[PDB]
C-alpha cells in the first residue's frame, strides 16, 4: 500500500508555503525544505505532467505563485499521480473558497493541512475526490 | 461551577454522576480514564469530572485539580479495609496547592447495604474534623436510589 | 509565519476549565502551522498542550475533531500520558459522518497499541465495511499501521477488508485487497485465495490493479486452492483497462515471465501490450517503454522509438527530455546500442551542464555494458577526457585505468598524453595523476616517455599535493621497473616541485631514498606492474543510467 511519496504546495522558489510528508524520509525542516527546492528546481519553468526526478515521478502543475506537488513511483505514470495531483489543486480550491495560489492557502492555513490529510495518508491515497474532501473537512 | 469527582475505584463515582445526569442507574465499567458532564440543579450548571480511581488513573488526577471550585470524594462506607488508604489519598490532596480553596464534600456511599459505616464512623476514619482551612461537609448517599445527592448538590451550590 | 513556544503554551488553559471550542482550534490550527511552516515543538510544552487538548474532546465541533486528529498524531510522539485520549478518539469514532468517522480512526489507531487494540476492533469492523470511500479507506489503512502493535485483531477484521474488496470503488477496493494482502498472510496459500477472488473480474479501479500487480507479479498458480495457470484476469496479464501505467507493469512482468500468456484481446507474451498505448501525450512515458519483451527488448525497441527519439532530440525542456532518455534507455539493448549511441551523443546538445558529462559517460558506459567492442569504450572515455576535463574525478582515474589494463594500456597512456596537451592546471589533479600513473606503469616503449614526462613536469607545478606526492612516488616505481627511466627521475624529484613542497616532500624522501639509497629490494617488490591503488568494479555505467534522465 503506497503510490504517494510526498505532495508539496509550494511558492515560486520551492520554498514551504506547504509541504506534508507522506513519507517518513523528511520530517527535519531542513530537510523537507531541501526537497521542496529539489523537485521545484526540476520541475519549474516546463510545465507538463511529467517530470522524473530522483528516479521517481514528479507530477506537478502550476497556478499564478505556485507549482502543486505529488512525488509518487515511476513504475506508475503521471496519469495516476495526475489524479492525486488535481484532488489536491482542486479539493483546496473548493475548501479554501477561492483558487490555489500563496494568497488562498495562507488565507486559510487550516482548510489547507485538512484538506491534504484527507487526500494523503501516510503515502496511500486515502481520497482522490475532491468533493469528497471538501464535505469531510470543516473550515 | 466546576466539580472535580474522585475516590477509589468502585466507590460509585460513575453511578452518581449518571443518575444526577440520566435519572438512570447504568451498567458501569470502570473508567479509565475520565467521564465529564453537565448537571443542572437549581439555576447551577455543574461541570462534573469523574476521574477513574484505579491506579494508573489515580495517578493522573493532579489534571484535573486545576480551576476546581468543588470536590467530591466518594467513598465505599461498606469497603473496611480499603478505608485507611481513602483517608492516605484524601489527606495529599488536600495538601495541593491547586485545591487550597475548593469546597469539599464527601460523599460516604452505597449507604444502602446493610453493614456500611456511618457517615459519622466514616468522618472519624478520614480525618475530616482536622480540616480548618476550608468548607467541608459529609453527607450519607445511595447512589442506586439517589439518596443525599442532591442534599450534596445543594451543600455544593452554597459554597 | 509563528513562534512554536507562544502557541505550545498558550495550548495549557484546555487543561483546566476554558474548552471554549473557537479559540482552542485555532490554537491547534497554529500547531499544525508551526509544523507545515517548518518548526520543531519543544517538549515540556508539547507534553502539556497534549494532556490540555484531551478536555477539548467534550465538545463536539466538526472543525474541532479534524484540528484535534491532526495535532494528536503530531504531537503523539513529543507528549506524554497520551492513553487518556483513546476514549475521546472512540467516543468520536462512532459518531455518524465521514468527518468523524474517517479521520479518527486513522488518529485513534495511530496512538492505539496492542493493550488498547482490543477497544478500537467495534468501531473498526463497523468502519471497515463502508462503501464510503472515507471511512472505509482510512479504516483500512489504519489496520495497516495496528498489524504491527498486535497483528491478531487486525487478522480478525480479514472478513470486513474482503468485504469491502469486493467494491469496484477505486479506494474501497485498492486499500482492501492491499491490506488485505499484508494482513491475512500466514502462507503464501491464504493471500493467494485473496487475490483469485477478485483476480476475474475487469475493475474500473486503476490503483486496485496496480497494487495487485505486484502481488501477483510472480507466478501464483495455488490461488484458491489451485488452478491450472498463473492466470491473472485483472490487467496484469489482462489488458481489460487500457490505462498507461497499469499498462506497462504489466507487460513488463508477463512477456518473459508469464502471468498468463497471450491472449488475442489481451497480449502477454508478445511485445504489444505497451506499444497500442506508445504514441500518446505526456502520458506516453509508460506506454512507449518496454522492459525485459519477448525475447529482447529490441525487436519491441523498433515500435515506440519515433517517439522516444523525436522527444529526446527536440525538446530542451528538462522534464519532457528526461523522460524521453528514460524511454530511449528502456527501448534500449545489445543490438539496439547502435542507435542508443547515436541519439545520447545528440542529447547533450539539448542539456549541456552535468549532462554533458553523462552523456560522454553514457557512450562509453553503453559501450562497456553492450559491446561495441572494448576498444571503443577507451575511445570513447577520451571523448569523455576531452570534453569534461574534469567532471572525470578521482573514481575515474581508477577505474579507467583499471579497465584499461584489460587491453588498452600502452594506447591509454599514450592517448592521455596527447590528452595532457590540454590545460595546464586547470585540467586537475586527476588527469595528471591518469597520464602520471599509466606512464609509470607502462612504462612506454609505445612512444618516448619523455613527452609524458615534460607534459606531467609541467602540471605538477600548479596543482595539489597529492599528484605532486603521486608523481614522486611513481616515478621511484618507474625506476625500479625500468633502469632506463633513472635520469628522468634525479632531474624531477631534485625539483622544488615533485619533492620539497609538503606531503610531496614526505612521500619523496621515502621514495627517493628508497630508489636512491638503499637495495631496490623493496622498489622492486613494489612494482608489479605499477598498479592502481584499489581495483574496484566498473562504477560508471550504473551511475550514469540513474544520473542522465534527472
Amino acid at each position: 500500500l503506497y503510490t504517494v511519496k510526498a505532495i508539496l504546495i509550494l511558492d515560486n522558489d520551492g520554498d514551504r508555503l506547504f509541504a506534508k510528508y507522506y513519507d517518513d524520509t523528511y520530517p527535519s525542516v531542513k530537510e523537507q525544505k531541501a526537497f521542496e527546492k529539489n523537485i521545484f528546481n526540476k520541475t519549474h519553468r516546463t510545465d507538463s505532467e511529467i517530470a522524473l526526478l530522483e528516479g521517481l515521478t514528479v507530477v506537478y502543475k502550476s497556478s499564478i505563485d505556485l507549482y502543486f506537488y505529488v512525488i509518487g513511483s515511476s513504475y506508475e505514470n503521471e496519469l495516476m499521480l495526475m489524479a492525486v495531483l488535481n484532488c489536491l489543486f482542486d479539493s483546496l480550491s473548493q475548501m479554501l473558497r477561492k483558487n490555489v495560489e500563496k494568497r488562498a492557502l495562507l488565507e486559510n492555513m487550516e482548510g489547507l493541512f485538512l484538506a491534504v490529510d484527507e487526500i494523503v495518508d501516510g503515502g496511500v491515497i486515502l481520497e482522490s475526490d475532491p468533493q469528497q474532501v471538501v464535505h469531510r473537512v470543516a473550515l | 461551577m466546576r466539580i472535580l469527582m474522585v475516590g477509589l475505584d468502585g466507590a460509585g463515582k460513575t453511578t452518581v454522576l449518571y443518575k444526577l445526569k440520566l435519572g438512570e442507574v447504568i451498567t458501569t465499567i470502570p473508567t479509565i480514564g475520565f467521564n465529564v458532564e453537565t448537571v443542572q440543579y437549581k439555576n447551577i450548571s455543574f461541570t462534573v469530572w469523574d476521574v477513574g480511581g484505579q491506579d494508573r488513573i489515580r495517578s493522573l488526577w493532579r489534571h484535573y485539580y486545576r480551576n476546581t471550585e468543588g470536590v467530591i470524594f466518594v467513598v465505599d462506607s461498606n469497603d473496611r479495609s480499603r478505608i485507611g488508604e481513602a483517608r492516605e489519598v484524601m489527606q495529599r490532596m488536600l495538601n495541593e496547592d491547586e485545591l487550597r480553596n475548593a469546597a469539599w464534600l464527601v460523599f460516604a456511599n452505597k449507604q444502602d447495604l446493610p453493614e456500611a459505616m456511618s457517615a459519622a464512623e466514616i468522618t472519624e476514619k478520614l480525618g475530616l474534623h482536622s480540616i480548618r482551612n476550608r468548607p467541608w461537609f459529609i453527607q450519607a448517599t445511595c447512589a442506586t436510589s439517589g439518596e443525599g445527592l442532591y442534599e450534596g448538590l445543594e451543600w455544593l451550590s452554597n459554597s | 509565519h509563528l513562534e512554536k513556544s507562544a502557541v505550545l503554551q498558550e495550548a495549557r488553559v484546555f487543561n483546566e476549565t476554558p474548552i471554549n471550542p473557537r479559540k482552542c482550534a485555532h490554537i491547534l490550527t497554529k500547531i499544525l502551522y508551526l509544523i507545515n511552516q517548518g518548526e520543531h515543538l519543544g517538549t515540556t510544552e508539547a507534553t502539556e498542550a497534549f494532556f490540555a487538548m484531551t478536555k477539548l474532546f467534550q465538545s463536539n465541533d466538526p472543525t474541532l475533531r479534524r484540528m484535534c486528529y491532526l495535532t494528536i498524531k503530531e504531537m503523539s510522539c513529543i507528549a506524554e500520558d497520551v492513553i487518556i485520549v483513546t476514549s475521546s478518539l472512540t467516543k468520536d469514532m462512532t459518531g455518524k459522518e465521514d468527518n468523524y468517522r474517517g479521520p479518527a480512526v486513522r488518529a485513534l489507531c495511530q496512538i492505539t497499541d496492542s493493550t488498547m487494540l482490543q477497544a478500537v476492533e467495534r468501531y473498526m469492523k463497523q468502519a471497515i465495511v463502508d462503501k464510503v470511500p472515507s471511512v472505509s479507506s482510512s479504516a483500512l489503512v489504519s489496520s495497516l499501521h495496528l498489524l504491527k502493535c498486535s497483528f491478531d485483531v487486525v487478522k480478525r477484521w480479514v472478513n470486513e477488508a474482503q468485504e469491502a474488496a469486493s467494491s469496484d470503488n477505486i479506494m474501497v477496493q485498492y486499500h482492501a485487497l492491499g491490506l488485505l494482502y499484508h494482513v491475512r498472510k500466514n502462507d503464501r496459500l491464504a493471500v493467494s485465495k485473496m487475490i483469485s477472488k477478485f483476480t476475474r473480474h475487469g475493475l474500473k479501479s486503476p490503483f486496485a490493479y496496480c497494487m495487485m500487480i505486484r502481488v501477483a507479479s510472480k507466478q501464483l498458480e495455488e490461488e484458491d486452492g489451485s488452478r491450472d495457470s498463473p492466470l491473472f484476469d485483472f490487467i496484469e496479464s489482462c489488458l481489460r483497462n487500457k490505462h498507461e501505467m497499469v499498462v506497462y507493469e504489466a507487460a513488463s512482468a508477463i512477456v518473459n515471465l508469464p502471468g498468463c500468456s497471450a491472449k488475442e484481446l489481451a497480449p502477454a507474451v508478445s511485445v504489444l501490450q505497451l506499444f497500442c498505448s506508445s504514441p500518446k501525450a505526456a502520458l506516453r512515458y509508460a506506454a512507449v517503454r518496454t522492459l525485459n519483451k519477448v525475447a529482447m527488448k529490441h525487436p519491441s525497441a523498433v515500435t515506440a522509438c519515433n517517439l522516444d527519439l523525436e522527444n529526446l532530440v527536440t525538446d530542451s525542456n528538462r522534464s519532457i527530455a528526461t523522460l524521453a532518455i528514460t524511454t530511449l534507455l528502456k527501448t534500449g539493448s545489445e543490438s539496439s546500442i547502435d542507435r542508443l549511441m547515436k541519439q545520447i551523443s545528440s542529447f547533450m546538445s539539448e542539456i549541456s551542464d552535468e549532462f554533458k558529462v553523462v552523456v560522454v559517460q553514457a557512450i562509453s558506459a553503453l559501450c562497456q555494458k553492450y559491446p561495441r567492442k572494448h576498444a571503443v569504450l577507451m575511445n570513447f572515455l577520451f571523448t569523455m577526457l576531452r570534453e569534461e576535463g574534469g567532471f572525470e574525478y578521482k573514481r575515474a582515474i581508477v577505474d579507467c585505468i583499471i579497465s584499461i589494463i584489460e587491453e588498452n594500456s600502452e594506447s591509454k597512456e599514450t592517448g592521455l598524453s596527447h590528452l595532457c596537451e590540454f590545460i595546464e592546471d586547470c585540467e586537475f589533479t586527476v588527469l595528471a595523476t591518469r597520464i602520471l600513473h599509466l606512464l609509470g606503469q607502462e612504462g612506454p616503449k609505445t612512444n618516448n616517455p619523455s613527452k609524458y614526462i615534460r607534459f606531467i613536469y609541467n602540471r605538477v607545478v600548479l596543482e595539489h599535493e597529492e599528484v605532486r606526492a603521486g608523481a614522486v612516488s611513481a616515478l621511484a616505481k618507474f625506476g625500479a621497473q625500468n633502469e632506463e627511466m633513472l635520469p628522468s627521475i634525479l632531474v624531477l624529484l631534485k625539483r622544488c616541485v615533485m619533492d620539497d613542497d609538503n606531503e610531496v616532500r614526505d612521500r619523496a624522501t621515502f621514495y627517493l631514498n628508497v630508489l636512491e639509497q638503499k637495495q631496490k629490494a623493496l622498489n622492486a617488490g613494489y612494482i608489479l606492474n605499477g598498479l592502481t591503488v584499489s581495483i574496484p568494479g566498473l562504477e560508471k555505467a550504473l551511475q550514469q543510467y540513474t544520473l542522465e534522465p534527472s
